[PDB]
Formats: C-alpha cells, structure tokens, sequence
C-alpha cells in the first residue's frame, strides 16, 4: 500500500565468538542524498 | 514501542547463538512519509517541498 | 489566423463565483475556497477535450465586491476593507479556519489587497512532476477509474485580513482564468452528448443527427 | 505476389501489396539514453517478445456490433511478454498489428479498424462507475451493442457512440484503416508509444484500444458460409523495462 | 533553484497586528507599536533556525483599514485620514504619548500616508555594528542568558495624523516583512520540539519519531 | 578497502583483497556466431538473468557433514532466469558464485568448496535406482550424512566418498577453493559452460554440482555463539537461448 522498493537483511551464518567476549551486539544506518537531487514547490512543513 | 524517547531506537540488535535464516530487519525506502526516515536531515528538507526525486545513499 | 491554438485556447473566462463574510455563526463561511480544474466551465471543457494532452500555464485575476448586511447599525464610518489570497501548490497544508497556522506558511504564496485599487493578479507556471497535463485517463489512481494524480494543479482561498471582533461585511469574489503559452497532443473527436458531472465521461445515449423527409429532399430554391 | 515473415520462431504470410500506416508519422523507438541518466537505466528483452502472437479469431455474422481489446493485457499471458508484466516495475513498447479476413468474391461488407489512445468509457448508469472485468476480459473481445445497455458496472457500449460519447462517424481521427471486402482484406497499423510520461506501469493503465466495428453488415446468398473470420497478430516492438541491478 | 538560500527565506508574510484609537480613555489605545525581531512568527523562526549567522536586508509594507466605531453619532461627512508610520533605529527616542515631541525628531524616519492610495512601503539596510546577526548566542547580555545587544533592529510605530479634538475612529494595521539579500553561516539541525516562549530555547522532551508495529514490518503492496 | 558491486537492481559488498578461480582458465562466452549458422538462431535474454540471487543461508554446527547443489534448477523459482527456463526450449550459461562465511577471532574450522561437473551419484541399494527428489530439492541444500545410509531410491551419501565412490581427499582436482577461518572467510568461483554439445535442455541435466564440505569441524568456546551462518550468492553469465521468431 506504498508502491515503494524496500530492503531486508537477513542471517546468512550466524554470529561466531571466541571465550571471553560478548554474546550479542548492534548495526546502525546511515542515510544520504546522492548528486543528483531535485525539488519543486516550496510550502509549508506540517511539524510545527 | 516502549524505547521512543531513548538512544536504543537507533540499534538494530543482532542476536547470539544459530538462527541462520532469519530476518534481521526490514523497511521500505520513503523519505519523507514512512516514520523511520521522516525526521532525518535529509527527511525534513523534502517535507517543505510538493515534489523532488533523485537517488539516495545508504 | 484565428484558427491557431493560441488564438483559439488563451481566453479568459470567469470560472468561480463565492460569498464570504467577516462574522458568522457556521465559519465555514468565514472563507471562499477553489480547487483549480478545468471541468466544472462546459464551454472550455469541451474546447480543451479535443486534445489528449496540454500543456499551459495559468493567469488568474480577482475581482472583489463588498457589502453592510443589512441587519441593523447604520452611521458607520470605516476604512477600506483589506483582503488576502492565498494559493497553495500541490502537496501543501490546507486551512480549516480562518485563524489556522497554514495562513501563515511560508512557502504558500499569498497576496494582499485593499479595495480601491486595480484588481490583483497571480501567474502560476506549469506545475506537474509529469511532462504534459491530460484530459482523458485510462487507468486506475492507484482505486478510481478516469483519475491520475499528475493532474493536481494546487488551491486558492481567500480571507478578510482584519483584526479582532470585527465589522459584519459580506464579499464576493470573482475568478478570472486564462491558460498562456500552450500546447496540445493527439486530437480527439468533439463530445456529442451532454455531461453529466465533473469527475467522469458519463453519458446517456444520443441521436446522431436531426431528422429530414427524405433521403432525397432538398429544399426549394429562391 | 506473396512476402513470408519470420521473427523469432514464428512466421506468417502476407501479400505484398499490403499498405500500412504510422500511426502519425512516427515509428517506435528507444528512449534514446538521458532523460534520467544516473538512477534510471533501463533494459531490454529483445528475446521473445518480437515475435507474432496470434489471439483467437473472431465470427463475423450478419448482425454484429464490433469488437474491442485493451492494450495491453490482450497479452497478459502471452508467454515471455507476459512474463516481464510480472517480474518488471515499469515498461513501454510500441506494436505491429495485422488484421485479416477470409471470405470469398460472393460476400460483401465493410469494416474500420482504429486505435485509439486513452479510451476512456461510460457507465451504464450516469451515477455509476464502471468495473474492472466490465473494461477488458483479456485476450478475449468485449462486443458492442446494437441498442443501449443497462445493469450495473458495465460499460454503456451502444455502437454509435463507441462507449465514449462522441459520434462513430468521425473516429477516423484516429490511426485507422478501412477493409472493403470488395477490393482488400487486410489491414496493418503500426502503434508507437504514446503517454505523458516516458515509462510506466503496465497493470493498472490501458495504453490504447484497439477496435473493429462494422459499418455495412456481412451480406451472402444461398449456401454461402454464414460466417466470416477475423484474425488478429500482434509483434511487441522495441520494449524496455527498468534495470534489476 | 528553489533551493537556493534567497528563494527559501525571500519571501513575505504578515508579523504583526494591531489596533489604534483616535479618541480613548488609555492613551495607550492611541498608537500601535512593534519591535522587529524573527522570533514571534513561528514558521519564519523554524527557516530561519536553520543557521547561525545571517545578514539581511528588511523590506515592511502596511496595510491599513479604518472604521467608524459604533458608538453613536451618525450623519458625517469626512475627509480621508492621515497616518503617520515613524521607524526608530537602534539607539533612539521612544514615544510615550501621541502627542510627544519624539514623533518630530530629525533623525527618526517617518512615512505620511493618506488612505484610498496605494501601500506605504519602507526599505531598510543591514543596521548592526557587528558583521552578521546571530539565531544562537551562548553567553550573557554583560545579566540575561541568550541575549546579545548586536541584534536589535529597531522599531516601529503607527499613529493618526488630525488635529485637535478628532472624531472618533478605529485603525488596524498589518505589517509584511521580507528579508532581501541573504547570506547565512553554520547549518544547524532542525529544531525538533514545539516552542515554548520567544526568547528562550527552552522545551520539553519529545520522542525521537512515531512507532510502528515490529523492525521487520513492510505494509502488503498493492 | 572493501569494494560495492552492483548487477542490475542487485548490490552486494565484497572485500578488495578477494581471490578468484577461473575454473580451467576460461572464461565464460557466447557460442560465437557460426556453429549452426542457417536454422539455428539463438538470441540472449541480458535483462534480470545478469543480477545477484541469494540463496537462504546454512547453518554450520559442531556436527555438519555438508551441504550440495545441483546446477541449474537451483534457480528454476529464481525471477526471470527461471521463467526462461520454461519458455525455451535450449540453453546454456556461465555462473559466477561467492561463498561467505560470518565468525568472530574466537572460532575454528575449514571448509572446502567444490564446483564438479557431472556429478554421477550411487543408490544406497547397490541394485537399486536413485529417485529425482533424492538429488536434489531445488533452492534447499541436501545434507551429506557421517555415516552410510539406507532406504530406498537414497543417495549413498557417507561424506568420505562424497556420494561418487571416490575418496573425498582427491576432489582437489576439481575448481576448489579453501575457507579456513583462521586467514579468509570468501570464496569466488567462475565457472563457464561445459557440455559435449553446445546448447542442451535445463530440465533433464544437472551440468554441475556446488559442494560444501567441513575438513576441520567448527570449534568454540565458554559463551560464543553456537554456530556459523554460510551464504551462497549466484550470478549467471552469458546466457544464450534459441530462438523464437
């Protein structure tokens, strides 16, 4: 009901450690524009 | 729920043990409308415009 | 000549006509709004239905008339009355009542106006993330039949601009269109029957010419 | 006298005296490189969709209204072309279509054959909205009819008014062809792409209709054949689709 | 391009309202008065909150109405009205009363102004002896935190123009602003939480986004 | 150092310092023109069969005996390159195929990677036939087996003779690779087509088999997770069909 691409993640193996270190643990996203952006018709922000 | 107001909402949590063929995460790429892009540098520059389009860098 | 596109579109016509007052007890009549179409004015809709594709841009010019209620105080001295038109392009915020926020955004453009004057007047360019507007649509919104989102062409809404407990006045005003600069695709033939509302291209079956005596028939000469 | 036409693994025969008109004046072709360079690149098949798919024929009778297709979905199921509707986003193509006829020196009759772009269609009822199943079934032919229709949902598709409220007599506007089965029987149109955007997707939009409507009705003597068949075959050209990767 | 800086913050909108007797019982119903500052209209604040440092020149017209108040008297026959628009710099006599003899200063600009014309509009330059103003100042005023002297800009003030003894009269006026020639300094994340007064930054907590169902929810495609 | 390669709509990220075996120094190719010049056309779908499909991930525990693939027909649900697959009649391409492995400092083993074509396999009965489902379930791995198998129509799948009657040390002379997770955790394999006639059908022949098979099984200790996620990543190369026109 968005007619928008998406993106998943998946384990492929698995987590592997040694003795002695933590067991589990953290991913962080990052997001950009590229180059190549455009916008058209300045209005009004409906966040404050 | 329960950790919008603390630093946890930006972890994605990866887990210990064998679970190889789960999902990790999943989103739909909206800048500007979907919650998890709506409030980024890049989300509220293009929520005070009618149309834009380009390509995105994640 | 006078069979060009130019000379044949780019003409100006009244396409709306509201009322408005200052104080009222409903307060939707505080404020007189449009949505800016080219299918609610027979005679340029079907002008503009020989074409399957245009593309133009908009000039609109208001003229505004006010008047006392007659309800009951009279020895009235008052200064010109001040008036704002606002336009909102597509994808912006939409006021509920006079005292909204959205009044204020900067990036709907506005115009202010005090009676006396030359009528007010706006220039719209062609506003669409598309490359051309269309008259006809085969196709699905995303679920209507007949409606496609690229034909979004924005608002206007106009207000009184005065300040607190105000005088009781009632305006109308007038809106003037008139496409500039266009261009058309795919001609079509012309519509034969009568419309029946704004959205569709719904009809009852008509005859398709009048009738005369005989197929051989002429009338007699003079 | 007679030319053999092969594209892929398929071949048909015509006659080489055949006439064929460009829809106006313009032959298909690729959206050259860049409009959108940097995130838009397309691809395209070039495998199996330039190949003729011929649909079922069409019975001409003495009294029959017309036929019409949607374009496309007429070839939703056709194999490879069918298969990219599913696996891609966005498209375009334009068309060859070949229309031909079978009858003999004794039968008379006439027949237009028009393409016409974003035909848009009425509701039985004025206050109503026409339905999905009502505008297309496919790859088999909505008929016309010879009086005016009721029910709900569907199309109001008396023939003098070609579901679209104008006059029949002047959709010669559009890209058409006549078949007089006195001196041809046989037509071809060659259909570019036609939209106000460069691609799009190929579900939820009719590019174009194609449409058969007879204008002087099938007339045969004693123990002729009470029919005639119509035959329809159609080559994909030049399509294109967004890039996967 | 319409992302440019001058085509994002360049544009006008209305930031103050007020009201002005010519006869009442306050004497401070007798004028109306503003101090320009980019802090009480919230939409400019948010644009505008996006840098550090900006520079601008200031452009302010007036729209101007007039009425006979209610009271009693009616049968009269006149004239249009006078008004007077004084612009004060930064370092310059206020006026007290109507009838001060700072609404006659040299040195203070001043725009007469009748109605039935077209309206007044003043034009003013970048006034500060620093090379930039501030959005944000981390210090103190020598003591008020936030608060650095090389903002102010000035005032204004709206006053009638009659003789002795006027007939009774209610003026509203209504003032547009807009920025010219803008540079801006030190892009700034965008404020997240709702204003809370016009001088401070202060605000309560507010969560970081909204939620949604689970981290691997994506809503069925049509 | 680590580098982002996209194919099509696909992206994955490898790192720079990878290895990569072409298999006997080929590299894939089209059949060049002129085999079968004058009825024998072939055409090239180079639309979504040039992109990266990921297989669901194995999981690499203490007791793993190993995991098998049968090419093609582990792709025969995969998009279009399987839609190809039952519209054609002939075909043929080369593969391009990653091995990735995750594990942390604190784990141990080695894993060897094999592409083998012709991989002939016995019945657990000796006079017995092996069944179509016991070769292979498509996009899911069999599983070797530590000890010698029974039932009917099974393959004999004891992980020392590899299910072919050789001993599992000798497969060295096949295109190999070694994942030992002490020095790399990738393997990159390019393997082109290899058949004793040019084109054949993909239904009815398994023209090679992808193994993976534990040498050193996986080792850990006190609190580390208790297995390793494997992921296989398949790209096909020059695909070539016949011709439909």
């Amino acid at each position: 009901y968005t007619s928008a691409g998406n993106v998943t993640c998946w384990y492929q193996t698995g987590i592997v450690v040694p003795a002695g270190t933590p067991t589990s643990c953290s991913i962080m996203c990052f997001v950009s524009a590229c180059n190549d952006f455009s916008v058209r018709l300045l209005k009004d922000t409906p966040f404050i | 729920e329960g950790k919008l107001d603390t630093m946890e909402i930006y972890r994605i949590p990866v887990q210990s043990g064998n679970h190889q063929s789960s999902q990790v995460f999943g989103f739909q790429v909206q800048p500007g409308l979907d919650n998890v892009f709506k409030h980024t540098l890049l989300g509220e520059i293009l929520n005070y415009y009618a149309h834009w389009s380009g390509s995105i860098k994640l | 000549s006078e069979s060009s596109i130019e000379n044949f579109l780019c003409r100006s016509a009244c396409v709306y006509m509201g009322e408005y007052h200052t104080t009222n007890t409903d307060t939707s009549k505080l404020f007189a709004s449009w949505t800016i179409n080219a299918r609610r004015m027979v005679q340029m809709r079907r002008k503009l239905e020989l074409f399957t594709y245009v593309r133009f841009d908009m000039e609109v010019t208001f003229v505004i008339t006010s008047k006392q209620d007659q309800g009951t105080q009279l020895g009235q001295d008052m200064p010109p009355l001040t008036h704002q038109i606002m336009y909102i392009p597509p994808g912006g915020p939409i006021p509920k009542s006079v005292t909204d926020y959205t009044w204020q955004t900067s990036t709907n453009p506005s115009i202010f106006w005090t009676e006396g004057n030359a009528p007010p007047r706006m220039s719209i360019p062609f506003i669409s993330i598309g490359n051309a507007y269309s008259n006809f649509y085969d196709g699905w919104s995303h679920g209507v039949y007949g409606y496609n989102t690229l034909n979004h062409m924005g608002q206007i809404y106009v207000r009184h601009v005065n300040g607190s407990s105000p005088l009781p006045m009632t305006s109308t005003v007038r809106m003037y269109f008139k496409p500039k600069h266009v261009k058309v695709w795919v001609p079509r033939p012309p519509r034969l029957c009568q419309y029946k509302n704004a959205s569709t291209v719904n009809f009852t079956p008509t005859n398709i010419t009048e009738k005369r005596q005989s197929i051989n028939y002429i009338p007699e000469t003079v | 006298r007679v030319r053999s036409i092969t594209l892929g693994n398929s071949t048909i025969t015509t006659q080489e005296s055949a006439n064929v008109v460009v829809a106006y004046g313009r032959w298909p072709e690729y959206l050259k490189d860049n409009e959108a360079t940097a995130e838009d690149q397309p691809t395209q098949p070039d495998v199996a969709t330039c190949r003729f798919y011929t649909l079922e024929s069409v019975t001409w009778e003495r009294d029959s209204p017309g036929w019409w297709w949607k374009f496309p979905d007429a070839l939703k199921d056709m194999g490879l072309f069918g298969q990219n509707m599913y696996y891609h986003y966005l498209g375009r193509a334009g068309y060859t279509i070949h229309v031909q006829c079978n009858a003999s020196k004794f039968h008379q009759g006439c027949l237009m054959v028009v393409c016409v772009p974003e035909a848009e269609m009425g509701c039985s009822q004025v206050d109503g909205t026409v339905n999905e199943h009502s505008l297309s079934e496919g790859e088999t032919a909505k008929k016309f009819a010879s009086t005016s229709t009721n029910g709900t949902n569907t199309v109001q598709s008396i023939v003098t008014n070609a579901g679209m409220g104008v006059g029949v007599g002047n959709l010669t506007i559009f890209p058409h062809q006549w078949i007089n089965l006195r001196t041809n029987n046989c037509a071809t149109i060659v259909m570019p792409y036609i939209n106000n955007v460069p691609m799009d997707n190929m579900f939820r939009h009719h590019n174009f209709t194609l449409m058969i409507i007879p204008f002087v009705p099938l007339d045969y003597s004693s123990d002729s054949s009470t029919y005639v068949p119509i035959t329809v075959t159609v080559a994909p050209m030049c399509a294109e689709y967004n890039g996967l990767r």
